[PDB]
RNA sequence: GCGAAGAACCUUACCAGGUCUUGACAUCCUUUGACCACUCUGGAGACAGAGCUUUCCCGGGACAAAGUGACAGGUGGUGCAUGGUUGUCGUCAGCUCGUGUCGUGAGAUGUUGGGUUAAGUCCCGCAACGAGCGCAACCCUUGAUUUUAGUUGCCAGCAUUUAGUUGGGCACUCUAAAGUGACUGCCGGUGCAAGCCGGAGGAAGGUGGGGAUGACGUCAAAUCAUCAUGCCCCUUAUGACCUGGGCUACACACGUGCUACAAUGGAUGGUACAAAGGGUCGCGAAGCCGCGAGGUGGAGCCAAUCCCAUAAAACCAUUCUCAGUUCGGAUUGUAGGCUGCAACUCGCCUACAUGAAGCCGGAAUCGCUAGUAAUCGUGGAUCAGCAUGCCACGGUGAAUACGU
């Protein structure tokens, strides 16, 4: 009954944690359904390059945002502070329904 | 023409950024003390010869990696300057903080140092052409692929400023699987500013 | 009852061929409705044009994405590939006439500087 | 408040010009508002506006009000090329 | 260009009428990229045609393009003379080119009402060596004859 | 007249319409990011350094 | 007619110092025919050393004369600058008729 | 259409008037220790005069004041004294070194000669043998496909609803992680080799398309005004505060753009198809009101859920009849709307009226090789409000390249 929703600026540490949430579940026993990978958000800085002069010469950088998706239907107490008291690597954005 | 920061273009590729945390809503908060606690830190361990420094934040928590290649002098008697710097920390971030130490070994494969190290050099009178070529030497027989240094400015105390570069080794620079490490330093003289900047190629 | 699916530009088509009369419909609407203009109804047919097959199939589509010419491409390849898909003996003829082929050409990047994708701002010598 | 909340009028100005309601007429009212708008209540007095570098003065006659006082003391010298 | 010859664009036959150069034609008229109204207002000419003359429209077409078609066409250049126009054959694809080209540019100015029409009347007068094109390729064959020396 | 700037610019004016913004590192008062609360030099120089997370380079 | 667009870096613009560069420039009319209507455009600097340096560009038809000329004195770097530009004209001039 | 990714006040650095002096900003000594706030009167405001407190916090700290001093403070000067950053030749293919050898010497070879290519790319030859920085490859994106994953995404096969709505399913698109895939690999000819031409299979064939990437160095190129710094200069002012103006002037000249000069059109009514983005001091729907810009209202939303946002060209009907007009819209008079303490100098928009130049533009000159040029819209940064500018996204979508 709980939806689980993963945020961070880089895939290969996300979805490490994002798996290690699905095993540490359906270890105790839990009904939970795989990542489901939202749409990523990327937006775009266009900076001038010099300092003074030359609005022809420019740069551009990029910030990036992917996104995962958990659900579990049928859960159980264990599953649900096993999943609390896990802690993740700082990187990420954990939001527990 | 103009080269791109060496340490820029690797960036997500192959090396890593500092600041290791997610946050949005109160994401320049979070960027504008990570840079004070940073200015804070550099200021103060000038002769503790700090290369990098992680900020990792959890939770209304800081979690700071300082890397040193004389880690002794860091720490205090027996974490005195450690406890005096948290406690600081603490005052200056209103919040948590915790600090780790991790030593270097092999100080000749970080660009910065061997930068500072010239930069010390040449402000205390020392000829350009022998400090290049000493720490070239160092961080050669360390074990290093390739290394390159330049220094720029009022060479020697001249009327027109020059700039004088030396490099051995190989450092290809327009290689993404590189691994390379830039660093720039200033050296304040009485005939006024200079510039080092040294890169190194290593291996694997 | 055989799938098959068409891209081009940016408009995606899920086609499939029913055995029967050949009444052509897009998206619950009949072939001549949603695609009004005469000449934009042919580019449908030479996929069934190739081969002597007009009336052998009735086509049951879903488009989306890009202008009225962009899906009429793609609901093409669409039936193109289907037609593959029931019969595996179709493919010299249609491979032989260039029919299978997707379009690779995309709307191209603008550029900094520039007031297009490669138009450039005007300049004096005078 | 070019809208239908109401006219604008800086209350240091209209308290001068309504505490001149006497009959002695002789006290030319200095002003930097340039801004204000020019009331019905105005009619007869005389008042200096500044233009930038000195008050000039303006009498506010009848078919004046309504417009701004800025309108009446240019802030350019031009003559002629 | 610089490197060697580069291949062209074939031009898919149109429907209704199924020949090559009418796409070729509609791809002429075409101004900002709006097909439909090019494609409009040849379908109109071509069907006016045959309201007015009675005959097959493209068989009119032809034996007005046939009229058209320039052989011989005058180059500035070198050999022969520095720029002295020397009369060279043009090669069989300019032909429609040069055609097309002269039947649309002298179409836009006959001037009487909706285009609609100007492009008709205007291969009628082809059909028959009259009109403004076919005028203009008498003259540069004329002009071409002219310099008999310096090919 | 540079650094009283940052003074005032940091203090409250006398209406919310006079309110404006500076670069937080150097005190530039033109083409300032409000994502960053930086200029554009103070963010060039320093995003090459990485310093910002999840910013890089784009290519595409 | 010329148009002369004068800028003077680190040195003001004074009347006389127009007025030669006008006549000055103004003696390359004699070389055509047809007066032309380019603009002619003179950036004037002095150092330090009481040297000084003037640069003159003028877009013509179907030329361009370029020419930067530094010296002790600013008259005589126009002077100087003047023979550049009318070398620049034989040169084109004798080129254009040679290719005839 | 350059710093300026946005000048009504602020920004603002310029001018006029009114003001201050260890000061608007920092370390630093004495003591009171919370000063601070807030209310009223006077002034354009800075600021003065009163009143209320001061519970500082826990001898230490945060801040303040009072005089107090060493001191600050400069968007003042020189980018020819500098560090850092950037343009350009030019993404052109070059620039050098160690050992060796030739020359009295500066110098020379390697780097020249033959084919070959986008390329000192590759091989052959050789008094040279190797190496380094560049070229190429490693990186991102688009084009095809396999596995796991099915929510807020999709709806073939199942019944219902205002309709993918509701229960139901991840079959197909779709999102995104890991792989495959293109490597002259194979075949035919040529050459002796590098390689060249042709063909096969394939979504893609010869670095597939596009980005990022910018060697030694040239221009004493640009920036002391983003930042930092040597030397000089002002220090009751060249430092600091407040109100009003100015950067928006106008006989003219030059550069970059937008809109037109109409019938491939103007005007009226009907109606269909997108990609990429932004949103909690924020986006803001239905409903009602108003001819209109807009007002009232509050649904949903920390978002593949809700909103901005039923794209415009296009298509189908009607009308106009080649006119300086039912083209064009400038300019101006009146009445309103929104933001903002404030719209006169100096904002954007709306309604009625007015109705200018202009009928394809001399000499000359610019851009572009395919989803390009042309054309039509859409989003974002700066931002209370203000773009015909800048950066991105798609819809329709050509002509020509014989040749140097
Ligand atoms: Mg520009
Ligand atoms: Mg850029
Ligand atoms: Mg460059
Ligand atoms: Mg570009
Ligand atoms: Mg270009
Ligand atoms: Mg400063
Ligand atoms: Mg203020
Ligand atoms: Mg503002
Ligand atoms: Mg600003
Ligand atoms: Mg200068
Ligand atoms: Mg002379
Ligand atoms: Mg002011
Ligand atoms: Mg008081
Ligand atoms: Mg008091
Ligand atoms: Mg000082
Ligand atoms: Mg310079
Ligand atoms: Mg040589
Ligand atoms: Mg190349
Ligand atoms: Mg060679
Ligand atoms: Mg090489
Ligand atoms: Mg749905
Ligand atoms: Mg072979
Ligand atoms: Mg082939
Ligand atoms: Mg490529
Ligand atoms: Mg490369
Ligand atoms: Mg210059
Ligand atoms: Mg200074
Ligand atoms: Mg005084
Ligand atoms: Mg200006
Ligand atoms: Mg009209
Ligand atoms: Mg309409
Ligand atoms: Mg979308
Ligand atoms: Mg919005
Ligand atoms: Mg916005
Ligand atoms: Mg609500
Ligand atoms: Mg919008
Ligand atoms: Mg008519
Ligand atoms: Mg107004
Ligand atoms: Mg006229
Ligand atoms: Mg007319
Ligand atoms: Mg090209
Ligand atoms: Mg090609
Ligand atoms: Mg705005
Ligand atoms: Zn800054």
């Amino acid at each position: 009954k709980i939806r689980i929703r993963l945020k961070a600026y880089d895939h290969r540490i996300l979805d490490q944690s994002a798996e290690k949430i699905v095993e540490t579940a359906k270890r105790s026993g839990a009904s939970v359904s795989g990542p489901i990978p939202l749409p990523t958000e990327k937006s775009i800085y266009t900076v001038l390059r010099a300092v003074h002069k030359y609005k022809d010469s420019r740069e551009q950088f990029e910030m990036r945002t992917h996104k995962r998706l958990i659900d579990i239907v049928n859960p159980t107490p264990q599953t649900v502070d096993s999943l609390m008291r896990l802690d993740l690597p700082s990187g990420v954005d954990i939001e527990i329904k | 023409g103009q080269k791109v920061h060496p340490i820029g273009m690797r960036i997500g590729v192959i090396r890593d950024w500092d600041s290791k945390w997610y946050a949005e809503k109160d994401y320049a908060d979070f960027l504008h003390e990570d840079l004070r606690i940073r200015d804070y830190v550099a200021k103060r361990l000038s002769d503790a010869s700090v290369s990098r420094v992680e900020i990792e934040r959890a939770a209304n928590r800081v979690n700071i990696t300082i890397h040193t290649a004389k880690p002794g002098m860091v720490i205090g008697k027996g974490g005195s300057e450690v406890e005096a710097l948290r406690k600081n920390l603490n005052e200056l971030t209103q919040k948590r903080v915790h600090i780790n130490i991790v030593e270097i070994k092999r100080a000749d494969l970080d660009a910065k140092l061997v930068a500072e190290n010239i930069a010390r050099q040449l402000e205390g009178r020392v000829s350009f052409r022998r400090a290049q070529k000493q720490a070239i030497q160092r961080t050669m027989r360390a074990g290093a692929k390739g290394i390159k240094t330049q220094v720029s400015g009022r060479l020697g105390g001249a009327d027109i400023a020059r700039a004088e570069h030396y490099s051995e080794g190989t450092v290809p620079l327009h290689t993404l699987r590189a691994d390379i490490d830039y660093a720039w330093e200033e050296a304040d003289t009485t005939y006024g500013k200079l510039g080092v900047k040294v890169w190194i190629y290593r291996g694997e | 009852q055989y799938y098959g699916t068409g891209r081009r530009k940016s408009s995606v088509a899920r086609v499939r061929l029913v055995p029967g009369d050949g009444k052509i419909v897009i998206n619950n609407r009949d072939w001549e409705d949603y695609i009004p203009f005469a000449a934009l109804r042919e580019v449908i047919k030479q996929p069934l044009v190739a081969t002597e097959t007009l009336g052998n199939y009735d086509v049951l589509v879903n488009v989306h994405g890009g202008g009225y010419t962009g899906q009429a491409g793609a609901i093409r390849h669409g039936v193109a590939r289907a037609l593959l898909q029931v019969a595996p003996e179709y493919r010299p003829a249609l491979k032989s006439a260039g029919l299978l082929t997707r379009d690779p050409r995309m709307k191209e990047r603008k550029k900094y500087g520039l007031k297009g994708a490669r138009r450039a701002p005007q300049f004096s010598k005078r | 408040r070019s809208l239908k909340k109401g006219p604008f009028v800086d209350d240091h100005l209209m308290k001068k010009v309504e505490a001149a309601a006497e009959s002695e007429k002789k006290q030319v009212i200095k002003t930097w508002s340039r801004r204000s708008t020019i009331f019905p209540t105005f009619v007869g007095q005389t008042i200096a506006v500044y233009d930038g570098r000195k008050h000039v003065p303006v009498y506010v006659q009848e078919d004046m009000v309504g417009h701004k006082l800025g309108e009446f003391a240019p802030t350019r010298t031009y003559r002629g090329h | 260009p610089r490197k060697g010859p580069v291949a062209k664009r074939d031009v898919l036959p149109d429907p209704i009428y199924n020949s090559k150069l009418v796409t070729r034609l509609i791809n002429k008229m075409m101004v900002d990229g709006k097909r439909g109204k090019s494609q409009a207002i040849l379908y109109s000419a071509f069907d006016i045609i045959a309201q007015e003359t009675g005959k097959d429209p493209m068989e009119v077409f032809e034996q007005a393009m046939k009229n058209i078609m320039p052989l011989l066409e005058v180059k500035a250049r070198r050999v022969g003379g520095a720029n002295y126009q020397v009369p060279i054959e043009v090669r069989a694809d300019r032909r429609s080119t040069l055609g097309l080209r002269w039947l649309v540019n002298y179409a836009r100015l006959r001037g009487e009402k909706t285009m609609e029409v100007r492009v008709a009347r205007e291969i009628m007068d082809a059909a028959n060596n009259t009109g403004a094109s076919v005028k203009k390729r008498e003259d540069t064959h004329k002009m071409a004859d002219a310099n008999r020396a310096f090919a | 007249a540079k650094k009283s700037m940052i003074a005032k610019q940091k203090r409250t004016p006398k209406y919310a319409v006079q309110a404006y913004t500076r670069c937080e590192r150097c005190g530039r008062p033109h083409s300032v990011i409000r994502k960053f609360k930086l200029c554009r030099i103070c963010f060039r120089e320093l995003a090459y350094k990485g310093q910002i997370p999840g910013v890089k380079k784009a290519s595409w | 007619m010329l148009k002369y667009n004068i800028r003077g870096e680190n040195i003001e613009v004074t009347e006389p110092i127009r007025d030669y560069v006008e006549k000055k420039i103004d003696k390359l009319e004699r070389y055509f025919t047809e007066t032309p209507d380019a603009n002619v455009h003179v950036n004037l600097k002095v150092y330090s050393d009481k040297n000084a340096k003037v640069e003159v560009t003028i877009p013509l038809p179907n030329l361009v004369l370029r020419a930067e000329e530094t010296s002790g004195d600013l008259y005589a770097s126009i002077d100087l600058i003047v023979d550049k530009l009318e070398r620049q004209i034989r040169k084109h001039k004798t080129k254009v008729n040679r290719k005839f």
